[PDB]
């Protein structure tokens, strides 16, 4: 209810909305590893000048993460990195923000 | 802390209003747009919009003023994530002002500092103000354009010209600007009515050269109630004076 920012917990997709594993070529600078598809559980979205949605990953020794998984305008069309990665959470450190 | 209960005596209470067309981006009020890339900042930029238009009706003074001073220094609003458009002119009232946009910058989704001594000019406000949800073309001439907000959407964003007669978003969830009214003469396939079809123009906090420069027109009325998208619904005004 507040104006382009914090969302409610967001539950899942159906079978196609593959934003959860675009990960494969964009993990690749620094969070490199074996850890490629990583698995995503829960989502969220945001609002800015254009989409910024969110995902809460698993990764390593099954340990959880967020993911600041940001898109955007349809200058090309479809685009979205990482703007952020944090790898010290847990299911229960869902998707808080910032 | 002020609303409209006294407000209209100073500009229209005792007058009358065309309910059909008035662009204050033709009258010397509206600013250049500005962009926020990747990092919640609407509320903090139409903040500074309504305030730049406030001083350009008045003495004419096309001042910009910044963003992410309003996303590091947003003491009982949230920050570059999210946050309300009526508790940042508060604490605006309280803080003393803010820094233009070359004295203080604006970096999107980028960590960033604040400090309220990068700038030697006094930029600030005296009251703020509500409009009632229909209100929005009656209160957007005499008194100036509102920080109102839109239901944001892949529908809403289509930026091609034309009146946005299509859905919305499923939540208010973007701040943008009140800029004007209008009308339009297209016809009926079938028996070529000149279709009376009224708008608002609405810009975008987004800054892009979304559409018609920045400002999707979205189908409204002559009066202002039908509001897609949730057109209005937290709408907001600064006042210098
Ligand atoms: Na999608
Ligand atoms: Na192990
Ligand atoms: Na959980
Ligand atoms: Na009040
Ligand atoms: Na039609
Ligand atoms: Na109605
Ligand atoms: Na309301």
């Amino acid at each position: 209810m507040i104006p382009g920012g914090l969302s409610e917990a967001k539950p899942a997709t159906p079978e196609i909305q593959e934003i959860v594993d675009k990960v494969k070529p964009q993990l690749e600078e620094k969070t490199n590893e074996t850890y490629g598809k990583l698995e995503a559980v829960q989502y969220k979205t945001q609002v800015v000048a254009g989409t910024n949605y969110y995902i809460k990953v698993r990764a390593g020794d099954n340990k959880y993460m967020h993911l600041k998984v940001f898109k955007s305008l349809p200058g090309q069309n479809e685009d979205l990195v990482l703007t952020g990665y944090q790898v010290d959470k847990n299911k229960d450190d869902e998707l808080t923000g910032f | 802390q002020m609303n409209y209960e006294e407000v209209i005596k100073k500009y229209k209470g005792n007058e009358n209003f065309d309910h059909a067309a008035y662009d204050w981006r033709l009258h010397s009020g509206v600013t250049p747009v500005k962009d926020q890339k990747n990092c919640g900042s609407c509320w903090a930029f139409s903040s500074i919009g309504s305030v730049e238009s406030q001083y350009a009706i008045r003495k004419n003074k096309l001042i910009t003023l910044s963003e992410q001073e309003l996303v590091d220094c947003s003491f009982k609003n949230y920050g570059c994530n999210g946050g309300l458009i009526n508790n940042a002119f508060e604490d605006m009232i309280e803080l003393g002002g803010i820094c233009t946009d070359d004295d203080y910058p604006y970096v999107s989704d980028a960590p960033n500092l604040c400090n309220i001594d990068r700038c030697t000019e006094k930029y600030g406000i005296k009251n703020y103000l509500s409009v009632p949800d229909n209100k929005l073309k009656e209160a957007l001439r005499f008194l100036g354009p509102i920080s109102i907000s839109v239901a944001v959407s892949d529908d809403f964003a289509f930026y091609k010209e034309g009146i946005f007669d299509g859905e919305c978003g499923d939540q208010l969830n973007h701040a943008v600007m009140l800029v004007g009214f209008g009308m339009k003469e297209i016809v009926n396939p079938l028996t070529k009515k000149g279709e009376k079809h009224y708008y608002y123009i609405i810009k975008n906090s987004w800054g892009q050269q979304w559409g018609e420069r920045g400002f999707i027109n979205i189908e409204t009325d002559e009066s202002g109630l039908m509001r897609k998208c949730g057109l209005g619904t937290d709408a907001f005004i600064p006042l210098i004076e």
